[PDB]
Formats: C-alpha cells, sequence, structure tokens
C-alpha cells in the first residue's frame, strides 16, 4: 500500500538579517549585529589557518 | 591597461597597484625602458573589498 505525502523538494523562503555595520580598524573590522532572533554568524580566514 | 594608442608628441595616463612604499619600477611603452621612481603613501582606508 503507497504511503501517501513524498517530500516533494519546494522553494520557500527565509528572513534576511540587518545589514551589518562594518568599523574597519587596521587588520581587523567590527560587526555591529543586531538580531530579534537568534542568527549564525560564521568567519573563516582566506589563507591555510581557516580559523 | 595591457594596449595603449600611441600617435604623436603626447602623454598617456595609467594606473597600476603596488606593494612596496616605493615606486621604483621599469615601464616599457612599446619596447622602450624608463624608471619610474618616487615615493608612495600609505593607504588611509584599512579594510578593503
Amino acid at each position: 500500500l503507497h504511503i501517501p505525502f513524498r517530500l516533494t523538494p519546494t522553494v520557500c523562503p527565509v528572513p534576511l538579517a540587518h545589514t551589518p555595520t562594518v568599523t574597519k580598524w587596521f587588520k581587523g573590522i567590527t560587526l555591529h549585529l543586531t538580531a530579534t532572533r537568534p542568527t549564525l554568524l560564521t568567519t573563516r580566514k582566506l589563507g591555510l589557518r581557516a580559523d | 591597461e595591457a594596449t595603449t594608442h600611441v600617435t604623436a608628441t603626447g602623454s598617456i595616463t595609467l594606473h597600476f597597484s603596488t606593494s612596496s612604499p616605493q615606486a621604483n619600477f621599469i615601464v616599457s611603452l612599446c619596447g622602450k625602458k624608463t624608471t619610474c621612481n618616487a615615493e608612495c603613501k600609505p593607504p588611509a582606508d584599512h579594510i578593503i573589498g
């Protein structure tokens, strides 16, 4: 017997967070981040060691 | 710019990017070599895109 309701791939919207304000200081940046809900920030260096 | 247009008795402007405090390098215009030599200042912008 067929089990109905297959997982179809479907396009669906997700929120866009507040655009960060970046202040630049020598060898570094500072992001002023406002997010009402929890928001994932992921940073990595583009060298040999990606911290 | 790689290829320029040279007519007669004129001047052409070009842009370069360097990593040295001194610009002391050889420019070959169409066969002839010249030594461009002066000082470069550190940037005021700390972070670039």
